[PDB]
């Protein structure tokens, strides 16, 4: 799940920035 | 703590392709394009500027960690996660398959085996249906 967490954060990092 | 901090770092590293310690506008557009996004140079600058505290043109780890650590409002976090699920769920069928998880993981540069991906699906697949639904993604994402 560390692969999930790590990846989710990255995908989330883009969302945050996209604002 | 050290953990979430290190998680955030590992994420940072998905972005910082060169390992120079900073995410340039080019690295941002790279990761974005991988994930089916297609931002214009303009957007990419505005994006990098939104979080470049030291006005140095690039975003370093502590600028990232700062973004990544900001308090996201509940209703907002939920929204953020829905949008994230939608990056995995490419077909938009409300379920994340192993095919989709494989694409995302691979585009992000992450290197895993078909067995590892299947494992990720497995661990997150509480309802044993071979696919990861929204609540499973959330249960896993938090
Ligand atoms: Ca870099
Ligand atoms: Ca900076
Ligand atoms: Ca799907
Ligand atoms: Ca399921």
């Amino acid at each position: 799940r560390r692969k999930w967490q790590k990846t989710g954060h990255a995908v989330r990092a883009i969302g945050r920035l996209s604002s | 703590t050290e953990e979430q901090i290190a998680e955030f770092k590992e994420a940072f590293s998905l972005f910082d392709k060169d390992g120079d310690g900073t995410i340039t506008t080019k690295e941002l557009g790279t990761v974005m394009r991988s994930l089916g996004q297609n931002p214009t140079e303009a957007e990419l600058q505005d994006m990098i500027n939104e979080v470049d505290a030291d006005g140095n043109g690039t975003i370093d780890f502590p600028e990232f960690l700062t973004m990544m650590a900001r308090k996201m409002k509940d209703t907002d976090s939920e929204e953020e996660i829905r949008e994230a699920f939608r990056v995995f769920d490419k077909d938009g069928n409300g379920y994340i398959s192993a095919a989709e998880l494989r694409h995302v993981m691979t585009n992000l540069g992450e290197k895993l085996t078909d067995e590892e991906v299947d494992e990720m699906i497995r661990e997150a697949d509480i309802d044993g249906d071979g696919q990861v639904n929204y609540e499973e993604f959330v249960q896993m994402m938090t």
